[PDB]
RNA sequence: GGCUCAGGACAACGGUUGCACCCCCCGCGGCGGUCCUAGCCGGACACCGCUGGCAACCCGGCGCCAAGACGUGCGCGCAAGGGCGGGCGCCCGGGCGAGCAGCGUGACGCAGCGACGGCCCGCCCGGGCUUCCGGGGCAUCACCCGGUCGGCGCGGUCGCGGCGCGCCGAGGGCCCGACGCCUGGCGGAGAAUCAGGGUUCGACUCCGGAGAGCGGGCCUGCGAGACGGCCCGCACAUCCAAGGACGGCAGCAGGCGCGGAACUUGCCCAAUGCGCGGCGCGCGAGGCAGCGACGGGGAGCGCGCGAGCGAGGCGGGCCCACAGCCCCCGCCGCGGAGCCGAGGGCAAGCUGGUGCCAGCAGCCGCGGUAAUUCCAGCUCGGCGAGCGUCGCGCG
C-alpha cells in the first residue's frame, strides 16, 4: 500500500476517450485537483498541443499558459494540468477563438464555437443542498462551486444558469418529465433527448427513460442526466443534433471521406 | 506499540490466521489516562497529537464540574467529594477514578444557596439540607478533559439508594 | 598529553587570550568545580591573582565536550534531541546518540574555557569593538569607494499605511454585503420558516 | 518513482455494497462579526570574527546582527463537549427509503486567526475498514476452538467492533470435509496448446499486496510504524595515532559464490512526465548508443550467350542533445550453406575395411565373411541461414 496520494500516471491506464497514443510514452498528464475529477475531465495541455496544435511540446504549452494566453470561465489559468470539463467557457482573445465544451455522439470532448451573446454564463446542474455554518442554507455543482442563500423553489438535480463574471443565478430549470436533456455518462454520452419516465427503487439508484428526436429509445441512471432547457436547447450544440449512428452508416461515411 | 488490529486473533472456528504484515501506524492504542480526584497538585491536563493533526486533551486530575437539575432546571458548577459506585468495579471507587457513569458525591452549597425556599421534588431538597446529592457522570474523561453531568432523580435514584444503603 | 590550553575571555573588552599549564597539583583548587561557578585566580599567581573567574566549558582529552547536568567525572552516552549542545541535526526531527564528557572537572580535561567576571584593579594584557550596525527601526532610534550602510527594518512607509487602511475597508465592505445579503433573504421568505443563529451583543 | 516475490492458503486478490461508525495535503469555489506602542512590540540563533580541542567522526567558549522564523498581541462572542426542547395503532420541509442535520435555552471553558488576515465549509485525489459471491493439495489429518461464541459496562481509537479490561452466560464450527500438515504457493487482467468440450502455466509490461540482513521500537509530518530516516538485540563487516568511530545495492553499472543457465563500472535530460520556481534547474525515472543466433519478419549466393546488379570502400546530404544507423546522391566495385539422414515407421543406393570385436540402435533390430543399419569414398533425400541433441507442458 502506498504510504500517501498518488502523483503519477501510466500513459496505459488512462482513459480511452483522451485518445493518447500507446507509443507516444510512458508516461501522460495527471490532472491537479479542480473544477472536475480525473474521469470527468481532460487536461488543457491535450487541447492545446494534441488538437489546435498551437504547441508541439510541453514546453510550448508552458510558455503560453505563463504568459496568460488562455482564460476558463473568465480567469486565466496557468497551469498546464488544470482540469477542463463539461459546459465550460474557453477563450482565446488573440485569435478571437471561443468554445465551449461539450460531448460528441462517440463519447469524447469537443470544441464548439459559439458568439459573445452567451458566453457571459454556463449551466451547471446541481445535486447537493445542505446546511452550512449557523443553519445558512447552500448548494454545490458539479464543477465545484457553492452558493449561498438559493431560493426555495430550486431543488435538488435541477438546471442552474450563472453569470460568467458574477455567480448570481438568472434562471432554474426543473427537472421533469418532458424535457430535453443530455446525457454524460456510459454508454449513452452525448445523446440528446427528452424525457418519458422515472422510475424509482427505493435504497438504489433512478432510472430515466427518453426518446431521442428520430423515435430512438434509451435508459441511464439519474447520476447523469443533464438539463439543457424547456423543449430546445438554450445553448449552440455540435452540427449534429445527439444522433448516434450504427455501424453501417459510420463505414459508409468513412468509404465516403476515403 | 498497543494496537487493535484483528490479525492477531483467531477466526470464528477458533483458528490460527497467520500474520502477513508488520505493525500499522493506523491500528494504534495508548495507555489509559486514569482520571484521578484531587480530594504541585492541583487541575492537570495533557494534550495529544492525534492523527490529522488533530488535538485531544485528556485530564489526570481535577476536582470541578457542571451539573444540572433538569426536572428545575438548574445548572450550577460544583466541587465532586468523591465516588461512592461504579458498575464495572470497586477498585476504583476505592481509588476515586473519574469515568463516564460513576456515581460521585456533590457538595451543596452552591445549590442551596437558591433552594430550600421553592416547591420542588422532596428528595433534592432532603439532599439540599445535607452537605452533599448523588449526582452522575456523563462526559467522557480521557477524552475532552472536562467531567460535567446531571442530577439524579427518579427510579434511577431510588436504584441508586437501594444500592449503596447497606455499606 | 598532560596539560589544558586554558582560554580567557572578557565581555565587557571582548578580548581573548590562551595559556598553558604544565601541572596539576597547583590545579587542585580546580577539581570539583561545575559550571556557572566561581574560580578565584590566585592559582595564576602571574597577573591573575585577586581576579575571579567563572567556568564556561571545556573539552576532555579525546575532544569530547563537557555537558551540564551529568554531574560525573567521566563521559557517558545518551539520546540527545533536536537543538541541544553539541548535537547537530540533519532532519526535522532526528534523533543520535554520542558521548559527552561530565560536568565535574577533573584531571582528565584538556581544555578549559573561562571567563572574567570581576577583575582587580591592576590591568591585564587580555576594548570591544563592534563589527556591524542595528538594524531594526527600535534599535537605531534607542540609540541615537562604496558607502555601505545596512537597509533598515520595521519602519513604516505611506504604503504600509495605505495598505492596513485598505485592508480595513474591504473586511468592513466584506462584513456589510453579508449582512445586507442576509437581511434581504430574512426578508425574503415571509412564507416559510428559518433557523440561523441569532447574533448576541 | 524504481527493485524483488521472502513471507502469507475463509488471508491476499477479483467482481459487487456501505460509512445514518471515518480521516484527508496541494488545487478549485465560498465564507470571513472574537468577551475581559496598532505610523508597527521583545529576545535569540545561523552564517560570520577571535579563541580551541581530536588520528578520524565530531564539536566547545565569547562576541555585535536579519526574518513571510519564535514569543506576546490591538479586535463587532466564540472552539470541543454536556442538560432540557416531537408523537398516542401505522402511513399520507434543509434532507432522507429511513427522527437525520440545524436551532433555541440553562450552565462550563477561552481553543483557533491576528506586527504585510486566515480559522472555517463544500468538491477532488487518496486512504481505512465493511455486505454478498468466487478463492491449492493430503482423511495413513475426524472431531476442533476456550477471548474461543454471545450479552452488559467502561477505556482507547480518525472511527465501528472481544480491540483491551471487569462481570454474566454459555456458546460457536464440522463428510456441502472443520481442525491439523505440506507447498521448489504473490494474485488478477492473461500465456502455451488446438475441430468442439478442455489441460497445463501465470518471476516479469498494467492494477493490487508485501519487504528492504532477522526481530522489534520511535520522531517529524496532512500523510511513514519509512529504512538512499534514527534506537536497541542478534549474525556478519570496516577504519584506529587502540582511546574511539562507522555499515546495510531485492536502485543503475561492476565483483565473489552458485548453478545447465543469463550484457557496458557508456552519454544526455532534446523527447514523456515528476519536484521547485516565471523566460530555468535536477532526475542511472526516462531516452540514445554497446554486447546480444531467447527469438520474430523481409531479401540474397544469379539470369542469360550480354548486359546488369548487389554486399564492400571512398566523399557529399539527411537525421541526431553529439555521434552513429535507415534512406538519397557521385566515384571504385569480394557473389560465400551448413546441419541431419539413406532397412521399416520415414522422403532418400556402389566399392574397400572389420569380423557377436570396434560400434549403431527413441522401438523392431544390424554386426558370428555381400554388413542394404558400424568405419570411409561416390551418389542421393529433407530443411535451409538455419540444423540437430537434452528436459518440461499441450496434442
Ligand atoms: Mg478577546
Ligand atoms: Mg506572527
Ligand atoms: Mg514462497
Ligand atoms: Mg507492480
Ligand atoms: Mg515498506
Ligand atoms: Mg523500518
Ligand atoms: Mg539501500
Ligand atoms: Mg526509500
Amino acid at each position: 500500500m502506498a504510504r500517501g496520494v498518488r502523483k503519477h500516471l501510466k500513459r496505459l491506464n488512462a482513459p480511452k476517450h483522451w485518445l493518447l497514443d500507446k507509443m507516444g510514452g510512458i508516461w501522460a498528464p495527471r490532472p491537479t485537483n479542480g473544477p472536475h475529477g480525473l474521469r470527468e475531465c481532460i487536461p488543457l495541455i491535450l487541447i492545446l498541443r494534441n488538437r489546435l496544435h498551437y504547441a508541439n511540446t510541453y514546453a510550448e504549452t508552458s510558455m503560453i499558459l505563463q504568459d496568460k494566453n488562455v482564460l476558463i470561465d473568465g480567469k486565466p489559468r496557468t497551469d498546464p494540468t488544470f482540469p477542463v470539463g463539461f459546459m465550460d467557457v474557453f477563450e482565446i482573445p488573440k485569435v478571437h477563438k471561443t468554445f465551449r465544451v461539450l460531448y460528441d455522439v462517440k463519447g469524447r470532448f469537443t470544441l464548439v464555437p459559439i458568439q459573445s451573446n452567451e458566453a457571459g454564463f454556463k449551466l451547471c446542474r446541481v445535486q447537493k443542498i445542505f446546511l452550512g455554518d449557523k443553519g445558512m442554507p447552500y448548494l454545490s455543482t458539479h464543477d465545484a462551486r457553492t452558493i449561498r442563500f438559493p431560493h426555495p423553489d430550486i431543488k435538488t438535480n435541477d438546471t442552474i444558469k450563472i453569470n460568467l463574471k458574477t455567480g448570481k443565478i438568472d434562471e432554474w430549470y426543473k427537472f421533469d418529465i418532458g424535457k430535453i436533456v443530455m446525457v454524460t455518462g456510459g454508454r449513452n454520452c452525448g445523446r440528446i433527448g427528452t424525457i418519458q419516465a422515472i422510475d424509482k427503487h427505493m435504497g438504489s439508484y433512478t432510472m430515466i427513460r427518453m426518446k431521442d428526436t428520430e423515435g430512438t429509445e434509451f435508459l441511464t441512471r439519474l447520476c447523469n442526466v443533464f438539463v439543457i432547457g424547456n423543449d430546445s436547447p438554450a445553448v449552440a450544440i455540435p452540427t449534429t443534433k445527439g444522433i448516434r449512428p450504427d455501424i453501417i452508416k459510420n463505414r459508409e461515411l468513412r468509404l465516403r471521406s476515403i | 506499540g498497543i494496537t487493535h488490529d484483528k490479525m492477531y486473533k483467531r477466526s470464528k472456528t477458533g483458528a490460527v490466521q497467520g500474520k502477513w504484515h508488520k505493525k500499522r501506524k493506523y491500528n494504534l492504542g495508548r495507555q489509559p489516562a486514569n482520571t484521578k480526584l484531587i480530594v504541585n497538585e492541583g487541575q492537570k491536563i495533557s494534550t495529544i497529537r492525534c492523527r490529522g493533526g488533530n488535538i485531544k486533551r485528556r485530564a489526570l486530575r481535577l476536582s470541578h464540574g457542571s451539573f444540572a437539575w433538569g426536572s428545575a432546571d438548574i445548572s450550577h458548577k460544583a466541587r465532586i467529594l468523591q465516588v461512592v459506585y461504579n458498575s464495572t468495579s470497586n477498585e476504583l471507587v476505592r481509588t476515586n477514578t473519574l469515568v463516564k457513569g460513576c456515581v460521585v458525591q456533590i457538595d451543596s452549597a452552591p445549590f442551596k444557596s437558591a433552594l430550600s425556599n421553592d416547591t420542588l421534588d422532596k428528595e433534592i431538597l432532603d439532599q439540599i439540607r445535607g452537605d452533599h446529592i448523588l449526582a452522575r457522570i456523563s462526559s467522557r474523561p480521557g477524552q475532552v478533559g472536562t467531567a460535567d453531568g446531571y442530577i439524579l432523580e427518579g427510579p434511577e435514584l431510588l436504584f441508586y439508594q437501594k444500592k449503596l444503603a447497606p455499606k | 598529553g598532560s596539560f589544558c590550553k586554558v582560554n580567557i575571555s572578557n565581555p565587557v573588552t571582548g578580548a581573548n587570550k590562551s595559556l598553558m599549564i604544565e601541572d596539576f597539583r597547583k590545579s587542585q583548587t580546580i577539581h570539583g568545580l561545575r559550571m556557572a561557578s566561581e574560580f578565584d585566580g590566585a592559582a595564576l599567581g602571574e597577573e591573575y591573582a585577586g581576579c575571579t573567574f567563572r567556568i564556561t566549558g571545556g573539552n576532555d582529552a579525546q575532544g569530547f565536550p563537557m555537558y551540564q547536568g551529568v554531574l560525573k567525572s567521566q563521559r557517558a552516552r545518551l539520546l540527545l534531541r533536536q537543538g541541544a549542545k553539541c548535537y547537530l541535526h540533519r532532519r526535522n526531527g532526528e534523533r543520535k546518540r554520542k558521548s559527552i564528557r561530565g560536568c565535574i572537572v577533573g584531571p582528565d580535561l584538556h581544555a578549559l574555557s573561562v571567563v572574567l567576571v570581576d577583575a582587580g584593579d591592576k590591568t591585564l594584557p587580555g576594548v570591544v569593538p563592534k563589527r556591524l550596525v542595528p538594524k531594526r527601526a527600535s534599535k537605531i532610534r534607542r540609540l541615537f569607494k562604496k558607502l555601505k550602510y545596512p537597509k533598515v527594518q520595521r519602519v513604516v512607509t505611506d504604503e504600509k499605511y495605505a495598505r492596513k487602511q485598505r485592508v480595513i475597508a474591504e473586511k468592513k465592505e466584506i462584513m456589510r454585503k453579508s449582512l445586507q445579503q442576509l437581511e434581504e433573504y430574512k426578508a425574503l421568505l415571509s412564507r416559510m420558516g428559518k433557523q440561523h443563529n441569532i447574533r448576541i451583543y
